[PDB]
Order: C-alpha cells, then structure tokens, then sequence
C-alpha cells in the first residue's frame, strides 16, 4: 500500500462554528440550539 | 417679599429629593428586553427551519 498524503488543504478563514459562506441550514441550528 | 414677591403661603417642604439617576447599564438592559421581543417577533413568524 502506498503511503498516501499527509493532509489535504485547510482553508484558513472556514470552521464548523464560523462557516464562511451562509445558507439557511447553518441558520436553522443555531436557531434550534436557541429555542 | 414686600416689594417683589407674593403673597406669603403656607406649602409643605418635602425634605426626600428625588432624582431619576442616570446610569448606563439601564439602557443595555433595556435593549436586552426589546432583544426578546424582537427575537420572538422573527421566531414566531420568520422561522422557516423545521
């Protein structure tokens, strides 16, 4: 088995928290996680 | 009195002063309440997450 890649690339201004491009879904926990 | 004043009245002299203070953390408080209603405002009927 060859050895595969240590990482991909890691965008430095997206995080699961903070997403960096918006949709109603990302609204629609942090809707949920009010209510 | 005699000459530039009234007539001499008999008031009673309220000796507790009162004065609204104020204060800062009232106003934030204030917007924390309309916060709530505004939030409830959009949750009730502009939620579309369900």
């Amino acid at each position: 088995m060859k050895k595969p890649m240590a990482k991909a690339y890691e965008h430095p201004y997206n995080s699961e928290h903070h997403p960096l491009n918006f949709s109603a879904v990302k609204i629609a926990e942090t809707f949920h996680d009010f209510i | 009195t005699y000459f530039y004043g009234g007539i001499l009245e008999f008031v009673y002299f309220d000796k507790s002063n009162p004065d609204m203070c104020i204060l800062v953390h009232t106003l934030w408080i204030h917007l924390l309440i309309l916060f709530l209603i505004f939030t409830g405002f959009v949750t009730i009927l502009f939620s579309f997450y369900g």
